[PDB]
């Protein structure tokens, strides 16, 4: 369960 | 020529990969996204009905995938 987010900006991530 | 990808993944102007949820057919937006175990297709989690992130050591199947696995009762 691969789980990423595409962000340049992330709160906590 | 036609190979560019007959699936649901686009290509900004930058040229990086942008991968459409095939449950919306919503583009990401800069979301947590998850990949399948099997087929790595990539799904936004309020559309597969993940919440929270779970670790890449543990497996997840999709409706596509989990559906073919079926998770039968004998185990
Ligand atoms: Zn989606
Ligand atoms: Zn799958």
């Amino acid at each position: 369960a691969r789980t990423k987010q595409t962000a340049r900006k992330s709160t906590g991530g | 020529g036609s190979h560019m990808a007959m699936a649901y993944v686009i290509r900004d102007e930058w040229g990086n990969q942008i991968w459409i949820c095939p449950g919306c057919n919503k583009p990401d937006d800069g979301s947590p996204m998850i990949g399948c175990d099997d087929c790595d297709d990539w799904y936004h989690w309020p559309c597969v009905g993940i919440m929270a992130a779970p670790p890449e050591e543990m497996q997840w199947f999709c409706p596509k995938c989990a559906n073919k696995i079926k998770k039968d009762k004998k185990h």
